[PDB]
């Protein structure tokens, strides 16, 4: 269907096509030398230039070699340099090139040929609103919101770009804005609305601003395939794991750094003050978006699987002792951090990114009426020493309405029934 | 910017290639 031969490829079609037969039929190979052939007899050919950078993708995916897929992005980008390329080949090979270079990270390479890509064909939509998804994944949310601004003042039912929009306008915490773009994103069906991303902010929109419908995104999102179910709505999951809100020390089996948390709770709490009275600027406000008021701060240990090296200078009792247990050093999808909590906030419903991880929570400082902390259908409190575990991929939320501060003390370990070699494999998070 | 406890970005996981 798409038209990829100029003048001059017409004309050797029968070689062009004798190479590209070999690469249908899995000799990647025999296809590249072929093509390499076809491009040194004929170097200004584009299809053959595109046939030798097809195969090269191929063979990074057979070898599974980033080196060889850096080879075949620049050879995309040389079928673009040629002279004469049909419109549907350049279009093909340069989306193409973006395509893997954001496979490999690189975003502002991915970025450029996206740039390009929208000079060369100006009226095609679907390219600007590939562009903002490169700035979105580099995390330049001012310029995608141009773009998909740009994209509905002249397509302004395009539901990619409404999505899209909500998304951001969502994300910059202007909630009521959003939900008619995610909600009429969602409903177009058009490509790349349906994704788990879009139900989860719409139904907390809706949440957030007391819609009663929240729950039917939710709902649809599940039916859809996005959400584990309405109450667990985290979107980098592993398949099967047991889903539970609530779990018990038991249940989970790390009951030897249960008993060590709750048998050195103190020197936990103890460090976790000093660092309030002497550093306070190790603790850092809560910045996801997460609070409809008050305050709100974590000082963190561990991130991903990794020691903070100056952080664990202000606790270093704490860290020696939690260096015995790589259920949650290792951990990484999930952190360790001490968090404090004042009257006068409420941390609205929300759900983890995964999964993958299940969370401790010890209690250090509680005070005796205020706080409490619920997990999908059920309430519970805190108590100095003592520790609580929930599954934080389903929807919790969390009241101080003390008289003073409150301070517990956050480890994250590993689902259980996830092997050692998941363990080893999953991308941290 | 990282997905701590919510799922605010975009993207949560880092593009490594294979
Ligand atoms: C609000 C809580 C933290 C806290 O109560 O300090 C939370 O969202 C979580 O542990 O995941
Ligand atoms: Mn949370």
């Amino acid at each position: 269907k798409p038209k990829l031969l100029n003048k001059f490829d017409k004309t050797i079609k029968a070689e062009l096509d004798a190479a590209e037969k070999l690469r249908k039929r899995g000799k990647i190979e025999e296809a590249v030398n072929a093509f390499k052939e076809l491009v040194r007899k004929y170097p200004q050919s584009p299809r053959a230039r595109y046939g030798k950078a097809q195969c090269e993708d191929d063979l990074a995916e057979k070898r599974r070699s980033n080196e060889v897929l850096r080879g075949a992005i620049e050879t995309y980008q040389e079928v673009a340099s040629l002279p004469d390329v049909p419109a549907d080949l350049l279009k093909l090979s340069l989306k193409r090139r973006s395509d893997r270079q954001q496979f490999l990270g690189h975003m502002r390479g991915s970025l450029l040929t996206l740039q390009r890509l929208v000079q060369l064909f100006p009226n095609d939509t679907s390219l600007k609103n590939d562009l903002g998804v490169g700035y979105l994944l580099i995390g330049d949310n001012d310029n995608a919101k141009k773009v998909y601004e740009e994209v509905l003042s002249v397509t302004p039912n395009d539901g990619f770009a409404k999505v899209h929009y909500g998304f951001i306008l969502k994300a910059q915490n202007k909630i009521a804005e959003s939900i008619p773009y995610l909600k009429e994103g969602i409903e177009s069906g058009d490509p790349g609305t349906d994704d788990g991303r879009f139900y989860f902010h719409l139904g907390d929109a809706m949440q957030r601003v007391g819609n009663k419908e929240a729950y039917k995104w939710y709902e649809l999102g599940h039916k859809r395939g996005h959400f584990a179910s309405v109450w667990q709505r985290s979107l980098y999951n592993v398949n099967g794991l047991k889903a539970q809100p609530w779990w018990t020390p038991k249940e989970t089996g790390y009951t030897e750094l249960v008993k060590s948390l709750e048998r050195n709770w103190k020197l936990i709490r103890d460090e976790g003050l000093a660092v309030m009275d002497k550093a306070k600027g190790l603790f850092l406000p809560e910045d996801e978006n997460l609070r409809e008021k008050g305050d709100w701060s974590q000082f963190t240990l561990w991130q991903q699987g990794r020691r903070n090296e100056n952080a664990c200078k202000g606790a270093p009792k704490t860290c020696t002792l939690l260096e015995k247990f790589p259920e949650t050093t290792g951990c990484r999808r999930g952190q360790i951090k001490y968090s404090i909590m004042h009257p006068g906030t409420h941390v609205w419903p929300h759900t983890g990114p995964t999964n993958c991880r299940l969370r401790m929570h010890l209690g250090l400082v509680i005070p005796k009426e205020g706080c409490k902390i619920r997990c999908a259908n059920e309430t519970k409190t805190w108590e100095e020493g003592k520790v609580l575990i929930f599954d934080d991929s389903f929807e919790h939320e969390v009241w101080q309405d003390a008289s003073s501060f409150r301070l517990i003390f956050i480890v994250d370990v590993w689902h259980p029934e996830l092997t050692p070699q998941q363990r080893r494999s999953l991308p941290a998070i | 910017g990282k997905c701590k406890d919510g799922l605010g970005e975009y993207t949560c996981t880092s593009l490594e290639g294979f």
